[PDB]
């Protein structure tokens, strides 16, 4: 089962190699759900392979010390016509419990049914969520986490603290910006020090990436902030950037409206370290495959169809070719660490993941039916969730014949608009696979302590959040 | 004015990274993808000013070999992540017949034509053994080879194994320490003094010279973040671009000055080396200008480019008919100077606001040839047609030439040095300034000659008379002697001569009634080899693409016995032309 498959993929060297015996053996048993047990530190299968940007604990090298962000005008009739999110009430049926929810209310899982399942739904102005974003964190949480929410309508940024065991949770703050359309949306996770939250990250449709200080101790509960000026603008003038992912805790990567890729020094930003072209057109993703055991490498979609994988050392040199899709308006690509590999859809629907090392080597994970809308991994576990644009959660686990070489994967959910009732639908309900609905992404907790909860929010504005098992 | 663009199309490049490069004997390569695209150089009497009728474009299939092929990919890890090979960058050797590929697993192959030659390869670690760039050697025949150790190794030739070429591991240079693993990623190698690059942006120099001195190498340059664009070196002057900036480093007397571009998106440097004046030439996508490299950097703008490429980008503009009713810029995939360094040639494309991708054949391109000088020279950095496109891409302009050469003017002054050896004999005469302008201005006129080398031949035949006693070297002098109005020693055999299948004896006489045509004793009439004067038997001719004439093929001749001159000279001149020194073709 398997022994140079593996070889074949990863190389030699008998520590990585461990890293996968350990992958492989843990999850090998979980098709389509992982025991808790096998996330927490000291399991002898605990592998937990964290992002680039931890490692330093940036900082003091970034946000430094007169960046900082700003001022805070609640009033909320001063938010309200100014992001106008509002009127309705939308129509829901959970199971086969009628509810009708108006925004900034939820329906709770644990008073729903037997009321044995964790998590809630949530309404978020509803439309629709961007993008969202649970930060990784333990630190002075007990069980305690935050977990940000960008929201249109000019448009804004939520902020919820919540609980790990039992899926409370609050709105903790509304920070109005006029950054308008933001995705790529992650927290720093090397910004800390004391006096409240973390630091959070994201492209707006702006062009410009930026870093914001999110910030608010209990003294308020809830509080309408308008950040009028972020902490750090990596911004190119005549050119727009469409994408980024973190290299380092001091750099980032990034892609432009039109084909250009550059590197970003957040301790000196505005002069890229480089700029060079790497595809025909806007860029629609780029994210960073990190390893403890290779060169850092970064890869690389466009709405001109290409995707590759290059080495910034020198990309000339590295530029290779995966594949080539039907070019996308939407072509979601996340790294997934366990497994070395980038995650990815083509162009319709049908999820792939490529070895980093082994371009050659792409699986075929999913495919079904309807363009796949957004996809989400983790750190601690090698299990895609994978939400299609027929609003539908997709489970499954890489350990394809990716640490197998000789089946495929379950849905959680399935949204569903009425055919005029107004009446939205989730259906809990099992099914194995061999508007105003649909999903616009979907991230994994990816803490030791919630790293069985997950989120995942559809364009109607419901953000659902679980705790995974069996019903 | 200007040469009418050629047409390259249904290629397409793998990057925006510099895939144009023109060989000494005037050869365009591209590197496109999958496979090399060649210029092959052409000659016409006339081109109604179409860059069409100077090379004549096609695939240039190649074989390249995987060293690394059964290897496991390991700290770089991108490495056999693509299976296939395919050319990556691509330089003609500046010296001899003779081509280096980069290909996109590392492996720098050496070519002649078609056929590889020797794949370069060395020690152990793999690290050590998978590259990134390579240099030839400028004075002589070696190349550089940089590796992921931040290293170079470097590779000698002859070797052999009879008069086959081929490379082997001569000597390496460590440049960053040990504990680290950033890649030599540029080298340049200008005249007795070498330049190179790292991944981390540190940049070295030495002067590798004397060989059996270990080369004593020099950092020019801290570490940086800011990844070099391009380098090149202006003598003994390192220029580097970057993202904003433009370096300048005296090697002279070591000392940096450098200046901000505005632009911020990379670009190249053309080096203008005829200015007796250190200047070169930044050019991007967007725009392009002149910097004097004394000690503060001076723009200048002339660009003596841009006048011509925003002409022919603002004619464009019928295609998009005036205003922004869509968003155009033009693409550079290429630029490359002339070997003589005379012209400048531009890979260049033009389009528009949001593209509909257009499936791989399907995309065509334009190469642009302009001048950089109102003046120029014969270089021995050209040679054949290579010199014939500099005097089409100067409009028909003579090149300069000395005062009081004249084209019936002895070689090497007529200081003939005939107590060398017949080999070193012909070699001392090709070298000659003489016969390089006599090749070049041959194909400009009507009736190439080759008098004067001729007599050069006939002085050296003559010293050695006693010698002469092979009847393929008689028939030979006696012709020359002819041709050259000049006392013949005297004779009374005949001549055999033979092909696959056939003989025709000749009078020794008759190689002096008529200096075409010799004909033999049978009554059939034939033509004359013209290296040799030699009667024409048989296919197996090569022909001079330029004279058109036809060169008897010594490599395919089992048959008949040619003595030491005759010999010696249909082997030396069995690939390159004397009437024009372009290289001979297979008929």
């Amino acid at each position: 089962s398997a022994r140079d498959k593996i070889e074949r993929i990863y190389g030699l060297n008998k520590e990585k190699l461990l890293l996968l015996a350990k992958v492989k053996e843990g999850f090998e048993t979980s098709v389509f759900d992982f025991p808790f047990k096998n996330i927490q530190p000291d399991s002898p299968y605990f592998v937990c392979l964290d992002p680039p940007c931890k490692k330093e604990s940036a900082y003091n090298k970034v946000i430094g010390d007169k960046n900082r962000t700003v001022y805070h005008e609640i009033n909320k009739t001063e938010f309200e016509n100014m992001i106008k999110l509002r009127t309705k009430r939308l129509k829901l049926l959970i199971g086969e419990v009628d509810a009708e929810v108006s925004t900034g209310d939820k329906i709770e899982f644990p008073v729903l049914a037997n009321g044995k399942r964790r998590g809630f739904i949530y309404n978020v102005g509803g439309t629709d969520i961007a993008w969202l974003n649970i930060e990784e964190n333990t630190d002075i949480g007990k069980d305690i986490q935050y977990l940000a929410v960008a929201v249109s309508q000019s448009s804004c940024i939520q902020i919820f603290k919540m609980n790990t065991s039992t899926l409370h949770c609050v709105k903790v703050q509304t920070i109005v910006h006029s950054f308008g359309e933001v995705w790529d949306l992650k927290w720093h996770e090397g910004c800390h020090a004391p006096h409240l939250v973390g630091c959070l990250s994201f492209v707006s449709q702006e062009g410009t990436i930026n870093f914001l200080e999110i910030i608010d101790n209990a003294t308020d509960v809830h509080v309408f902030k308008m950040c009028e000026k972020p902490s750090l603008t990596l911004s190119l003038a005549d050119s727009l950037i469409t994408t980024f992912d973190f290299l380092s805790p001091t750099t980032v990567v990034c892609g432009f409206k039109n084909g250009f890729v550059a590197e970003f020094d957040l301790t000196d930003p505005e002069v890229p370290s480089f700029y060079d072209q790497v595809h025909d057109s806007y860029i629609l993703s780029v994210s960073t495959a990190y390893s403890d055991f290779e060169d850092t490498v970064v890869s690389t979609v466009a709405v001109d169809g290409y995707f590759y994988i290059f080495n910034p050392k020198d990309i000339a040199t590295t530029k290779t070719t995966v594949s080539r899709f039907r070019g996308s308006n939407l072509v979601p690509v996340v790294y997934c660490p366990q497994i070395y590999s980038y995650i990815y859809s083509d162009g319709a629907s049908s999820l792939r993941a490529v070895p980093s090392r082994a371009a050659f080597a792409v699986h075929p994970l999913v495919s079904r039916e309807t363009t796949i809308t957004a996809i989400g991994v983790s750190r601690l576990h090698p299990m895609v969730l994978a939400g299609s644009a027929d609003g539908s959660l997709i489970i499954t686990n890489a350990a394809r014949r990716l640490l197998h070489g000789i089946q495929k994967s379950l849905r959680l959910w399935k949204w569903d608009y009425s055919i005029k009732d107004d009446k939205y639908r989730i259906d809990s309900s099992y099914e194995v696979y061999p508007h105003g609905i649909n999903i616009t992404c979907t991230k994994w907790n990816e803490t030791s302590a919630g790293g069985k909860c997950y989120a995942f929010s559809n364009s109607a504005g419901l953000l659902t959040l679980e705790y995974l098992s069996l019903e | 004015k200007l040469l009418k663009d050629l047409l390259v199309d249904r290629k397409e490049f793998e990057d925006w990274k510099n895939n144009l490069t023109w060989a000494r004997d005037g050869t365009l390569y591209l590197t496109t993808f999958p496979d090399i695209s060649i210029g092959q150089p052409k000659y016409a009497k006339d081109i109604n000013c179409n860059s069409k009728n100077l090379f004549h474009v096609k695939e240039f299939p190649l074989e390249f070999e995987n060293k690394l092929d059964f290897e496991l990919a390991q700290q770089n890890g991108l490495l056999n992540s693509q299976p296939v090979c395919y050319p990556r960058v691509c330089k003609p050797s500046p010296i001899d017949d003779w081509m280096a590929v980069l290909s996109n697993n590392g492996n720098v192959s050496v070519f002649k034509d078609n056929k590889m030659l020797t794949n370069l390869d060395s020690k152990g670690n793999l690290s050590s053994r998978t590259y990134h760039c390579f240099e030839w050697n400028p004075i002589e025949s070696s190349i550089v080879v940089g590796n992921e150790d931040g290293e170079l190794q470097f590779f000698s030739i002859r070797k052999n194994s009879e008069n086959t070429p081929e490379f082997y591991f001569e000597s390496s240079i460590r440049l960053s320490d040990a504990g680290s693993k950033d890649w030599v990623t540029h080298i340049v190698w200008y005249e007795d003094v070498l330049v190179a690059a790292l991944s981390n942006n540190s940049v070295f120099s030495m002067t590798v010279s004397a060989s059996s001195h270990q080369p004593v190498s020099r950092m020019i340059q801290n570490a940086s973040r800011r990844k070099i664009t391009d380098l090149k070196i202006v003598d003994y002057k390192v220029v580097l671009t970057c993202p904003g900036y433009v370096h300048k480093i005296d090697l002279k007397n070591y000392s940096i000055s450098s200046l901000k571009t505005g632009s911020l998106e990379n670009f190249h440097i053309i080096p203008l080396n005829h200015e007796k004046e250190s200047t070169i030439l930044l050019m991007s996508n967007k725009t392009s200008y002149k910097v004097l490299l004394e000690d503060e950097l001076h723009v200048t703008a002339d660009n003596i480019i841009a006048p011509y490429l925003e002409k022919k980008f603002k004619k464009w503009s019928t295609i998009w008919n005036e205003f922004n009713n869509y968003e155009t810029t033009l693409v550079i995939h290429g630029i490359s100077l002339s070997p003589d360094g005379y012209s400048i040639a531009i890979v260049y494309d033009m389009e528009r606001v949001a593209f509909k991708y257009k499936i791989a054949s399907e995309q065509s391109f334009n190469i642009m040839f302009a001048p950089l000088y109102h003046t120029w020279t014969i270089s021995e950095r050209a040679v054949g047609l290579a010199w014939y496109q500099t005097y089409q891409i100067y409009n028909q302009s003579l090149p300069k030439l000395p005062e009081n050469f004249s084209m019936n003017k002895k070689l090497l002054n007529g200081n003939y040095p005939i107590s060398l050896d017949f080999q070193s004999y012909l070699n001392a005469l090709m070298k000659s300034e003489e016969m390089r302008i006599i090749m070049f201005l041959n194909m400009t006129i009507d009736k190439p000659s080759i008098l004067s080398f001729l007599e050069a031949l006939y002085e050296y035949a003559i010293n050695k008379k006693s010698e002469l006693t092979n009847s393929f070297d008689l028939a030979c002098v006696l012709s020359i002697a002819a041709i050259l109005k000049r006392e013949a020693p005297i004779y009374n055999g005949t001549l055999l001569m033979k092909n696959s299948f056939l003989e025709e004896t000749f009078n020794l006489e008759s190689f002096t009634a008529d200096p075409e045509t010799v004909t033999s004793t049978t009554n059939n009439t034939w033509k004359r080899c013209g290296v040799t004067l030699l009667p024409i038997l048989t296919t197996h001719v090569k022909i001079c693409p330029v004279s058109k004439q036809r060169v008897i093929d010594i490599k395919r001749d089992d048959l008949n016995d040619y003595g030491w001159f005759t010999r010696g000279l249909l082997e030396r001149f069995n690939e390159i032309s004397v009437y024009c020194g372009t290289t001979l073709e297979v008929m």
